[PDB]
């Protein structure tokens, strides 16, 4: 309620301090955008201009939604949350739905809005500053920070949690078996309802939520012909992971049986059942590549063999909710790219392979972010947490243009890496 | 005139106190200077006077300017600037004046001194407390704190943008046609009016300021073009920087190299290359302000570089948001690269190069995307938008790197100029195994503790070459037998090796390095007609990779 209610006293890890990232440059489209943003929303007394004392600041930057016209304020507050406290308001409650994943239709809805009514701790509020910037910096940037509760922020969901719940309780009863998940500004609606039966319980939730103060994103139409509506519209089912699997030709050469042996010696890090010598000694002598050695020494013994071992998940594999999710994706070629999600190296909870829009496309950038964004998305619907990525590109290039493919209301954690050559051992 | 306008809550860093600081006595017509200068900056209110129960100090200075028998009141804050809390800079880079559109009437106002009349918060005052000595110490001693943003505080700057801001909002929506830049000391105020009117709303806004105690010197005649602004000359559809020059001299003390720095870091944000590292290193400890320090065989150096870096003029047109941005790379060679930004052919913007990498190993289509980037950056800040590119790359050749290359990469919308010299790939790796080449398969380990090493092959014919090396390691090592079985090879070779470094040197394609191997590699390479390379683990006994090495 955005009644004169009490705040919740909020404190930063200890020994921390507030976040001091800088802000990146800004098309004027994007600061428009804002400007207009925000002078409504100080308007409205849910941000404050700020002076030079107050030191910290968060970037701030406009992305559109999945086919939508309306830009949309974004603050990366990934510092700011990393030094919150961690909240202890049902942390371990509310025990992620593993059935979540298992419905046939899950739509992603933004409660985002409502946030805006519960007011921000005073005391905290500095340390949610953001800049506006100006085109060639004809003035200082536009400095605000948040009086009430803000998007993007860890501690807005947990101290929301308690009216959210209150809000789901009528709806949870009278529909006991669709599941309902939030995660920072999204809220999880599955069922297992025909996709026309789907689509009118959450017309009808978002009407009830309407009736109780926050607005959602309105379903307008899907005229759109590119097809993109598919997006916000979870399938669950179709949810498969990517076998590692082995060549198959009749004739094999030295080199078939190089790169045979190689990528088996990788895979045996994963399984420690894959034996090699059989390979190996069949590859005995300085031969050339191209001199097609038969096939022979009992091959297909292990050949076929490990060939099953790469069919049984992993031992001791499990997913452990007190430690980070790791994900790495490599650019296969061809709008192809592959991943993996693990804790622990070798011990994969779930590898796959992004390929929509593997047809001839232009801009990789897009692609990965694209995928970042799916691969993301998968995970807060599996395990309900968001993995840091290692991303195949330089630091430069991403930056550059990252923010330019961007739909996602939650920015994960991400590096960069340098991709060997064990792109080719995830076919 | 003491501003009345709201006074910006500063504090100390947590934990910290004020400075506690105790100057030294230093002449007999510097003692009399300070009190005829601090009977001065007591008149109006600048300052005050204060001596039972404030503790805290600040180093005391009068210099004199080399043309007069004047001498000013320097006050060392460099000690209340440590203890002073952080203000955010909402400042990303300096305005550039390619980023200026053409306006028919020009003005640009004095503000310097704004600074001094804009109150300081009453708390944060007693910290800037400061005492000078007395003659022959007679008197006991003058205490003084100020009440303005004293001249190089921390948050002077800070605090009096930040005021020159609100006091300007009124002024900039009630005429939200006339464009205002406010950057410190000038003040730029453009509209396209007929000179009048616009000299009107000038005086009118000379009065605006006046009526919150900022006096702006009267010349709203700088009419008289060129203007000056932030170190540049604003002509009618021209702009040009005046020429910066660095001080040389014989003896520097820590004043002047500080200052020397400060006016550096200005510079180095119009001319690219400005390093001004060997240099602020020169000011370790806390040692007096007026104290010579002599400059290294680097600061020297520095010096050197910085004053042929600024050494020619920098010129341009203006922007104009109806034509499109177009922005033009050229390979300047040895790792140089050029580029011009223009709207009209050969009416530039802005020019500019740039500079290679901080790696190891690079190539040309990779080091033309750094400056594709570079570019698009730069023109965010300064117009708002991307440009168009012209580049000295064909479409086939970037599809070419665009697909073989494992990392996403991408480059904006361009076209292809004709002009060389042109940026391609030197050579490619073969996908499958050549029939009929050679098969070598090179090895090559080092003794980490002797650093001796060797490095050799063992091919299919029967071929075997294993060379003794010194000083090396096992990752030059495992690059020289790469070498090896190249010069050992005829046009088309097949290459096995145990070295997964190496492989992805190599198969990045690289046309230029750090390592002069890698560079006659590169070198031998291009040379070949086919070449491919292959990887298989080591101490797994596998091919002949196994029977190579003896040692």
């Amino acid at each position: 309620p955005i009644s004169p209610i009490e705040t919740v006293p909020v404190k930063l890890k200890p020994g921390m301090d507030g976040p001091k990232v800088k802000q990146w440059p800004l098309t004027e489209e994007k600061i428009k955008a804002l400007v207009e943003i925000c002078t409504e929303m100080e308007k409205e007394g849910k941000i404050s201009k700020i002076g030079p004392e107050n030191p910290y600041n968060t970037p701030v930057f406009a992305i559109k939604k999945k086919d939508s016209t309306k830009w949309r304020k974004l603050v990366d507050f990934r510092e700011l949350n990393k030094r919150t406290q961690d909240f202890w308001e049902v942390q371990l409650g509310i025990p992620h739905p593993a059935g979540l994943k298992k419905k046939k239709s899950v739509t992603v809805l933004d409660v985002g809005d409502a946030y805006f009514s519960v007011p921000l701790d005073e005391d905290f509020r500095k340390y949610t500053a953001f800049t506006i910037p100006s085109i060639n910096n004809e003035t200082p940037g536009i400095r605000y920070q948040y009086n009430v509760l803000p998007q993007g922020w860890k501690g807005s969901p947990a101290i929301f949690q308690s009216s959210m719940t209150k809000i789901l309780e009528p709806f949870k009863k009278q529909n006991p078996d669709i599941v309902i998940y939030q995660y920072m500004d999204d809220l999880y609606v599955g069922s297992d309802l025909e996709i026309g039966q789907h689509r009118t319980k959450i017309e009808e939730l978002r009407q009830h939520l309407l009736r109780w103060g926050l607005t959602t994103p309105d379903k307008k139409h899907q005229k759109e012909p590119p097809f993109l509506w598919m997006g916000y519209e979870l399938h669950p089912d179709k949810w498969t992971v990517q076998p590692i699997v082995l060549p198959e030709k009749d004739s094999w050469t030295v080199n078939d049986i190089q790169k045979l042996v190689g990528k088996l010696n990788w895979a045996s890090q994963i399984y420690p059942g894959i034996k090699v010598r059989q390979l190996s000694k069949l590859l005995r002598g300085t031969k050339a590549l191209t001199e097609v050695i038969p096939l022979t020494e009992e091959a297909e013994l292990e050949l076929a063999e490990n060939r099953e071992i790469l069919k049984e998940p992993v031992h001791g594999v499990y997913y452990d909710p007190s430690k980070d999710l790791i994900a790495e994706i490599q650019k296969q070629g061809q709008g192809q790219w592959t991943y993996q999600i693990y804790q622990e190296p070798f011990k994969n909870l779930k590898t796959g392979k992004y390929a929509r829009m593997r047809g001839a496309h232009t801009n990789d950038v897009k692609q990965l972010t694209e995928a970042v964004q799916k691969i993301t998305t998968e995970s807060i619907v599996i395990w309900g947490k968001t993995p840091k990525f290692k991303l195949p590109i330089q630091k430069e290039t991403w930056e550059t243009w990252w923010t330019e493919y961007w739909q996602a209301t939650w920015i994960p954690e991400w590096e960069f890496v340098n991709t060997p050559p064990l792109v080719k051992l995830w076919y | 005139p003491i501003s009345p306008i709201e006074t910006v809550p500063v504090k100390l860093k947590p934990g910290m106190d004020g400075p506690k600081v105790k100057q030294w006595p230093l002449t007999e017509e510097k003692i009399k200077a300070l009190v005829e200068i601090c009977t001065e900056l007591e008149k109006e209110g600048k300052i005050s006077k204060i001596g039972p129960e404030n503790p805290y100090n600040t180093p005391v200075f009068a210099i004199k300017k080399k043309n007069s028998t004047r001498w000013r009141k320097l006050v060392d804050f460099r000690e209340l600037n440590k203890r002073t809390q952080d203000f955010w800079e909402v400042q990303l880079g300096i305005p550039h004046p390619a980023g200026l559109k053409k306006k028919k009437s020009v003005t640009v106002l004095d503000v310097g001194d704004a600074y001094f009349s804009v109150p300081l918060d009453e708390d944060f005052r007693k910290y800037t407390a400061f005492t000078i000595p007395s003659i022959n110490n007679e008197t006991p001693g003058i205490r003084y704190q100020y009440n303005v943003l004293p001249q190089g505080w921390k948050g002077s700057p800070a605090i009096f943008q930040s005021s020159m801001t609100k006091i300007l909002e009124p002024f900039k929506k009630q005429n939200p046609d006339i464009v205002i830049y406010q950057y410190m000391d000038d003040l730029y105020v453009g509209s396209d009016l007929e000179i009048g009117q616009h000299r009107t709303k000038i005086e009118e806004l000379r009065q605006h300021l006046l009526r919150w105690g900022l006096y702006t010197p009267d010349q709203k005649h700088q009419k008289e073009p060129p203007f000056l602004w932030m170190g540049y000359e604003l002509h009618p559809d021209k702009w040009t920087v005046q020429p910066i020059v660095l001080p040389e001299k014989d003896s520097w003390t820590v004043n002047d190299i500080c200052k020397l720095v400060g006016k550096l870091n200005w510079a180095s944000q119009i001319y690219p290359g400005i390093k001004v590292r060997q240099l602020s290193k020169l000011l370790r400890g806390t040692k007096a302000l007026t104290e010579v320090i002599p400059l290294t065989e680097e600061a020297e150096l520095e010096l050197a570089e910085n004053r042929e870096i600024l050494k020619e003029p920098v010129h341009g047109v203006y922007y104009d948001p109806s034509k499109d941005l177009i922005a033009e790379i050229q390979k300047q060679g040895q790792g140089q690269w050029t580029y011009q930004i223009y709207q009209e052919p050969f009416k530039n913007l802005k020019t500019g190069k740039y500079a290679r990498m901080r790696g190891a190993h690079t190539n040309d289509v990779k080091q033309l995307t750094e400056a594709v980037q570079k570019i698009t950056t730069e023109s965010i800040v300064i117009w708002g938008k991307t440009p168009k590119f012209k580049l000295p790359i064909q479409k086939e050749t970037w599809e070419t790197w665009w697909t073989e290359y494992w990392q996403a990469t991408w480059i904006p919308e361009w076209e292809f100029v004709n002009t060389p010299p042109l940026v391609k790939l030197w050579y490619q790796l073969e996908k499958e195994p050549i029939v009929g080449a050679e098969t070598f398969y090179v090895d090559g380990a080092a003794n980490r503790e002797t650093k001796l090493g060797k490095a050799g092959y063992v091919t299919n014919k029967g071929r075997q070459k294993v060379v003794p090396l010194t000083n090396t390691t096992n990752q030059k090592t495992e690059l020289q037998a790469i070498y090896l079985a190249l010069q050992d090879s005829g046009l088309e070779v097949n290459i096995v090796t145990d070295s997964q470094y190496a492989l992805g040197i190599i198969q990045a394609q690289p046309d230029k390095s750090e390592s002069e191997l890698v560079n006659q590699i590169i070198e031998q390479l291009i040379k070949k007609e086919k070449v491919y390379l292959a990887w298989v683990p080591a101490h797994k006994g596998i091919g002949g990779n196994e029977q190579v090495d003896k040692l």
